């Protein structure tokens, strides 16, 4: 089988750093390290894992001997040479057989290759080893499989990685992990016998597409290459005026629910730190946006209705509620995109000897729409009196929120304040704290144009925007162009440099030499491109100058254009294929040759008349 | 594939979860594998479809070309068709056209007809061609001069219509006799 | 009658998810679901080029007319490529390009312009900002115009042999006598009414090409496979703007709004919805192109017996009694003149 | 030898909602679904 | 078919339910509905090639 | 019980089919087995 | 672009019902109300 698979791996050709030893560096671990080391009896016993390896976060020690390891996940203080001098919160102990083997045939000519892979997903430690006898090249090159020893669950944060060393009286090789896609030639035994990077080379990549080790000979469509913003600009309101959320917040008569106090907010920056700061929050439940990525939005007008209320009712307001409160008094839309506020108050709505000042509402002719003030003193009917006043079968509208400093939790004056915000196509008058970045045009630049957020190439327009018009767009519904809001100019919007990459090779069993297409893009993009290293694939097909063909059908890299013509062996499009063809051999480009030119001699009176035939059979399938 | 899923295994999702939610992972499965197994019949339908096409074409090929000659050029095979053998394949036929084609041909002269006395004399069927000085009468296909007779050639014309006329005698078989 | 439509490469990462690598990676959770619509994308390019070849490439050998052009008083300059044009086109061939437009030309390389596009960018560069390329076909409008120069000096200046074996000379005039001998008529009618069918002839060719110029639209068939392939693909790119039932349809605010195990919800929603969008669009273009590739066979079928030939077959090649027939080549397909 | 099959003309707005004016809004969400369905029935019946 | 959803006619579910999550069980139906008439219009464009 | 049908729950993995004697060359860190579209193929017996 | 839109407009051929001046009644307001006057 040829499996593939999506994991960290070390990458093929990737740079391991190669060390000695006669002090101990601390190296960073990040998404596993893959660890090598040729010794001749024994030099090296473990390793030890952590964060700031102090007696403050928990950490690990990797230490072997020669009868077992000592697998345990603990709270050293140092050593700084007997290993560690705290085993204060140190449990979690392992012992198994050794991780060391060595071998020798009456000899020391095995330098015991010893290769460690280790990683850290979600916990669970897992080590991978296989010991090679070692051969003439200390870190050489054929295929070696790495078999799992050993799955614990640790469950620590690893960020930093050391090594421990022996005594006495040209090893360490180490290197990193990063998630790349893996095919694996899968041996009959159940072995692996040869692998291939999605990443390496153009041929190794398509071999990653046509799953398999054998790339015949032809083209293959396979991935696509985009231009990667080198910068990231940011353009938001020239203004800094920050939000008077305070006074929202700061105030001491918040109304009650039967009448909602409605507060705009408009141009400012609406930085939600000081919301957190004037806020003993109980209840942030947030619906349209996550609270969290609160800062990084425009929004076109904010709104804080702001009210006192129990405690029960806190959770009554929501979008799709009801009850006495959430019918009557204050309802919220259903698509409601923004934060509700609770956040106790018994120091501003209480006093000994009572306070009723506080107001509610029971008693409504109808449900109330959502966004609605139904500020009206009109005696509920019962019955069919058209009777207005107190008592029986005539109640009074609303009635008290009556407030001392002694209640339950669900009946204590909850302080709710609920922010209403407008996110759709709009000029923006609401922002986050941003620092407005330059303006770069004519490169691909991630852009957040006044919280539209995007990547593209800018520049000047000479369009006819109206004074009022703020976006563009075409007959697809797609931001076209965004008006600077500092600048008050016209940029339009490009995608960043799409295409389709194919690959053109002949049959790997004839040779390993490819030829790159990158389609319906100008070679001078991505010329400069490759050369500014910001081209999304990892494969950078050699460039010796003759090996650069503008197509019609895009442009070709690592094939020389042959103005003789062939017959075609392999289509590239527009009349242009590529053939491996002698020189010793190499690839070449060339026009279709549609056949022999020929020439009939029709004349007057000239005629052809075979003086001979022949029987041909032809098949049919 | 998960499909967005807890899990891609219903006797795993249904032994470890109960249904309240859990359903909701199944339904998301239902709505996966049926979607897909949707897309695999209505690529067999356009695949089936389109063998129904070239089996049609291979009907027509094989009562044609096999039982009779088709007329028709380059249906069976290349080249004047002559006969054709089927032989049977894996999920498929194949055909063994057998074709006349010409070969060796030389330049000689031509003309649409031959004025003998006032009266043009076209070809029955076949060609006037001349070696170069004795005009001929041969076939279309295949070269075979033959002497110019009044079997060999239809008259009707008044040697005055006709472009491109030479002027050559016919022979008769019956003022001889 | 159509011979190909426009190869489309649709790609999935880019349709789907912009650049969103949480968005690619939830994608990666329906599995190769969509390595089958590359597939197929790459299938129908493939059997689009085929359908080219195998309804144009029908001779091996490219031939050439006589420097001279005298067939007995027929008059063919409408057919034969113009030396002086720089396309090398025949007069009926300049009209056929002249009277379809094409929405993509795809071999135009108009990445670099968007951003000079001062407008409004148009269909092609909103197709170009979420991953929808059109392919150039392989065979170029040039070279398919050398394809049908050389069947057409085959036909007049060789008959019909050169469609089975060597290409033989045979004079104009004889030709016509023999084509007029397959349908039961003696060969002399011609030799004495030969200036009246060259005039005939040659009224026809004239009346054909005005007959194809002042109509509104005798292209019907070509312009509306055209009109089919781009409107298939603006009723893909017009899905992006749908919010399927989420918070909203746009890929890059969403995810700057919602934090990641809340907004799975609503990107799973926009999977759902675009990658049911594209398999509409992917079977649609199967259909057609299965209905292209019918048409083409059948073109193909036609040029062999017609061109290369006398077809007895009635009302297969135009109405009436066949004689010939001159192919010329079409944007996206052929046009025959029987 | 067939040379027709019977034209059909099927509705979206109806066939999903039942003159239902809530479920036309959710429908109008999904974007240009249903044109394209209209269109394709309307081309096979002209075909025919 | 239900399709999941809590029952199969829509003038049911809209009376028997309030918009907000309604319009879940509604999305449903949609989504069931509008790939069943998917798979009939491919079928008969399949018929009719 | 081999050469039968049977549930089988093999240290978590639960399904149904056939279990009986296989000649594989299973490394000893393996556990499952597979095929190429990932169907749950070998078993190694937890207590034998 | 041939851009199309739904939101409140102005009818075509529909009703306008013009004043004079020489009392200011009150008008309904429902769904916005279009207002025109050449003075
Ligand atoms: C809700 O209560 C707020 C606090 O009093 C009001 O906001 C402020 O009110 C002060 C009063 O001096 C103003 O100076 C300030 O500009 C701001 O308006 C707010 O108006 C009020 N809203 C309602 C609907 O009652
Ligand atoms: C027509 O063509 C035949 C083959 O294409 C010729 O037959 C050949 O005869 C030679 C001997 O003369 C053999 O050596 C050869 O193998 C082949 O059989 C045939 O002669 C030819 N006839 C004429 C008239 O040209
Ligand atoms: C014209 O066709 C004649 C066929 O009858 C050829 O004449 C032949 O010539 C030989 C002597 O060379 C005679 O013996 C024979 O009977 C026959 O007449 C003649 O070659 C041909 N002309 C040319 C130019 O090929
Ligand atoms: C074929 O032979 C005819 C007589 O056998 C020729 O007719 C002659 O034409 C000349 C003028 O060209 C007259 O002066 C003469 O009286 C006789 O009619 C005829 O020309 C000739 N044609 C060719 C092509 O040789
Ligand atoms: C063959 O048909 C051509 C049609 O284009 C003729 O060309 C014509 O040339 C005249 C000028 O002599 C133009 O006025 C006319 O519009 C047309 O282009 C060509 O002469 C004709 N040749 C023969 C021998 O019939
Ligand atoms: C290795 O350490 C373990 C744990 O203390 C011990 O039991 C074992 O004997 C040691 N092996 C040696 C010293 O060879
Ligand atoms: C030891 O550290 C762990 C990891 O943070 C912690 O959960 C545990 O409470 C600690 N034990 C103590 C403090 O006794
Ligand atoms: C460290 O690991 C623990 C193990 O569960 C986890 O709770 C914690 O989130 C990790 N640290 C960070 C910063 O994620
Ligand atoms: C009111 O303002 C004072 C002034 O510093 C501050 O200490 C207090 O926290 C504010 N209260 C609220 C509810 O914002
Ligand atoms: C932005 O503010 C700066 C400083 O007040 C000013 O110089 C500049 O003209 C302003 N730009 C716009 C577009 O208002
Ligand atoms: C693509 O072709 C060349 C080479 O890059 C150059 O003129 C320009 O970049 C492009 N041309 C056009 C017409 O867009
Ligand atoms: C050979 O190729 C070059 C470009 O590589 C071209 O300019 C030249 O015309 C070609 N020569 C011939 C004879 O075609
Ligand atoms: C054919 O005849 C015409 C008219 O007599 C003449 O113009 C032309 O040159 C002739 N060609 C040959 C090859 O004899
Ligand atoms: C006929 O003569 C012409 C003129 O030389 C020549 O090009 C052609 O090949 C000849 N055809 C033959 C000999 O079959
Ligand atoms: C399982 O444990 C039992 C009890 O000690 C023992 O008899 C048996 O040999 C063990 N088998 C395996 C495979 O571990
Ligand atoms: C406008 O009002 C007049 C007067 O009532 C009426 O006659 C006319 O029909 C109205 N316009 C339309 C389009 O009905």
């Amino acid at each position: 089988v040829l499996h593939l698979t999506q994991d960290l791996f070390l990458p093929f050709f990737s740079n391991v750093t190669w060390f000695h030893a006669i002090d101990n560096p601390v190296l960073p671990f990040n998404d596993g390290v893959y660890f090598a080391s040729t010794e001749k009896s024994n030099i090296i016993r473990g390793w030890i894992f952590g964060t700031t390896l102090d007696s403050k976060t928990q950490s690990l020690l990797i230490v072997n001997n020669a009868t077992n390891v000592f697998i345990k996940v603990c709270e050293f203080q140092f050593c700084n040479d007997g290993v560690y001098s705290s085993a204060n919160n140190c449990t979690f102990e392992y012992v198994s057989q050794p991780f060391l083997m060595d071998l020798e045939g009456k000899q020391g000519n095995f330098k015991n290759l010893r290769e460690f892979v280790f990683k850290n997903i979600d916990g669970y430690f897992k080590i991978y080893s296989k010991h090679t006898p070692i051969i003439g090249r200390d870190f050489p090159q054929g295929f070696s499989a790495l078999e799992p020893l050993v799955d614990l669950p640790i469950g620590i944060n690893i960020t930093r990685f050391q090594t421990l060393l022996a005594l006495n009286r040209a090893d360490y090789y180490v290197g990193y992990l990063q998630p790349r896609t893996f095919l694996l030639k899968y041996n009959e035994n159940g072995t692996i016998t040869d692998a291939v990077d999605c990443a390496l080379d153009p041929l190794s990549e398509t071999k990653c597409t046509l799953k398999s080790f054998t790339v015949e000979k032809g083209i293959y469509q396979t991935s696509n290459f985009r231009v990667q913003p080198t910068e990231s600009i940011v353009r938001f309101p020239n203004v800094t005026n920050l939000c008077p959320f305070h006074e929202v917040f700061n105030a001491t008569r918040f109304a009650s629910v039967y009448a909602w106090n409605r507060t705009r907010i408009s141009n400012c920056v609406a930085d939600y730190s000081v919301l957190y700061n004037f806020a003993p929050f109980f209840a942030f439940k947030c619906y349209g946006v996550s609270p969290t990525k609160l800062n990084d939005l425009c929004f076109t007008n904010v709104y804080a209705d702001s009210f006192v209320i129990k405690g029960n009712e806190v959770s009554q307001i929501a979008p799709g509620q009801t009850g006495n409160i959430a019918d009557y008094n204050y309802k919220l839309p259903d698509d409601f995109t923004g934060c509700v506020i609770a956040w106790n108050s018994n120091k501003l709505d209480s006093k000994h000897s009572g306070n009723y000042d506080y107001w509610y509402r029971l008693f409504r002719k109808s449900k109330l729409k959502p966004f609605e003030r139904d500020i009206s003193t009109e005696i509920y009917q019962a019955g069919n009196k058209p009777c207005k006043g107190k008592g029986p079968n005539c109640y009074f509208p609303l009635q008290s929120y009556g407030f001392r400093p002694t209640y339950g939790v669900g009946h204590q004056p909850y302080r709710v304040v609920v922010l209403s915000f407008e996110l759709l196509h709009a000029p923006a008058t609401v922002c986050g704290p941003k620092k407005s970045t330059n303006l770069v045009k004519n490169k691909c630049v991630n852009f957040n144009f006044n919280g539209l957020t995007g990547t593209g190439v800018l520049t000047k327009s000479n369009k006819k925007f109206l004074p009022f018009q703020q976006f563009g767009r075409d007959i697809v519904d797609t931001t076209d162009a965004v008006r600077d809001p500092q600048t008050l100019e016209i940029l339009d919007i490009t995608p960043c440099s799409f295409g389709g990459v194919s690959v053109i090779t002949p049959g790997t069993n004839t040779s390993n030499q490819v030829a790159v297409l990158y389609q319906g893009v100008n070679c001078t993009e991505v010329s400069v491109a490759i050369h500014a290293d910001q081209l999304t694939p990892t494969w950078r097909v050699y460039s010796t100058g003759s090996n650069v063909f503008q197509t019609r059908a895009g442009c070709l890299i690592g094939a020389e254009y042959v103005n003789n013509s062939y017959e075609c062996d392999i289509p590239i499009g527009a009349g242009i294929c590529a053939s491996y063809q002698t020189q010793s051999q190499s690839i070449i480009a060339y026009t279709m040759s549609l056949g022999a030119e020929n020439s009939v001699a029709y004349s007057n009176n000239s005629i052809a008349i075979p003086t001979n035939f022949t029987i041909s059979v032809t098949t049919e399938i | 594939s998960k499909f967005g899923a807890i899990s891609s295994v219903l006797n795993d999702i249904l032994s470890r979860l109960d249904p309240p939610e859990a359903e909701v992972q199944i339904d998301r499965l239902i709505t996966g594998r049926l979607q897909s197994l949707q897309t695999y019949v209505t690529q067999q339908l356009i695949r089936a479809a389109e063998i129904r096409a070239s089996a049609n074409l291979a009907a027509t090929k094989m009562s044609e070309c096999v039982l009779g000659q088709s007329k028709r050029v380059d249906f069976c095979g290349k080249g004047y068709h002559l006969m054709s053998f089927p032989q049977s394949a894996p999920h498929g036929v194949v055909f063994l056209h057998v074709t006349y084609v010409p070969a060796q041909e030389k330049n000689f002269t031509t003309a649409p007809a031959i004025c003998h006395d006032g009266k043009a004399h076209f070809p029955r069927e076949g060609v006037f061609v001349s070696n170069g000085t004795h005009w001929f009468v041969t076939q279309r296909n295949f070269y075979e001069p033959q002497i110019i007779t009044t079997d060999n050639t239809f008259v009707s014309g008044n040697c005055d219509v006709v472009i491109g006329i030479v002027n050559n005698t016919v022979y008769d078989p019956l003022q001889l006799e | 009658l159509p011979v190909s439509m426009t190869k489309t490469s649709v790609d999935c990462t880019m349709y789907i998810c912009g650049d969103s690598t949480e968005c690619s990676n939830l994608l990666l959770q329906y599995g190769s679901f969509c390595t089958q619509l590359k597939r197929a994308l790459t299938g129908i390019a493939v059997e689009q080029d085929k359908n080219t070849q195998e309804v144009f490439a029908q001779v091996k050998q490219i031939y050439k007319t006589p420097p001279i052009k005298y067939f007995g008083g027929f008059n063919f300059s409408q057919i034969l490529p113009d030396p002086s044009k720089p396309s090398k086109r025949s007069p009926i061939e300049d009209l056929l390009f002249n009277k379809v437009t094409l929405a993509d030309a795809g071999f135009i390389k108009q990445y670099g312009d968007c951003l000079g596009d001062i407008a409004a960018r148009d269909l092609i560069c909103a197709q170009k900002f979420n991953g929808l390329t059109v392919l150039p076909p392989l065979l170029t409008d040039e070279m398919i115009a050398q394809y049908t120069s050389a069947l057409l000096a085959g036909t007049i200046t060789s008959g019909w042999t050169f469609g089975a074996g060597p290409a033989l000379q045979i004079p104009f005039p004889m030709q016509m006598a023999y084509r007029f001998n397959g349908i039961g008529v003696t060969q002399n009618v011609l030799y004495e009414n030969q200036k009246l069918i060259a005039n005939q002839f040659n009224s026809a060719i004239g009346k054909i090409q005005d007959s194809l110029f002042s109509t509104p639209s005798a292209l019907g068939k070509l312009q509306d496979v055209v009109n089919h392939n781009a409107q298939a693909l603006n009723t893909l790119v017009k899905q992006l703007s749908s919010k399927f039932g989420a918070i909203s349809s746009v890929l890059n605010d969403i995810l700057s709004r919602l934090d990641p195990p809340e907004a799975e919800v609503q990107i799973d929603r926009l999977i759902t919805g675009r990658l049911q969008s594209l398999q509409t669009y992917v079977t649609q273009q199967l259909i057609r192109a299965a209905e292209i590739r019918a048409s083409a066979n059948l073109a193909a079928t036609k040029m062999s017996e017609c061109v290369l030939g006398q077809s007895k077959r009635v009302d297969f090649c135009g109405k009436g009694y066949h004689l010939m027939s001159f192919p010329q080549s079409a944007p996206h397909g052929v046009v025959f003149l029987h």
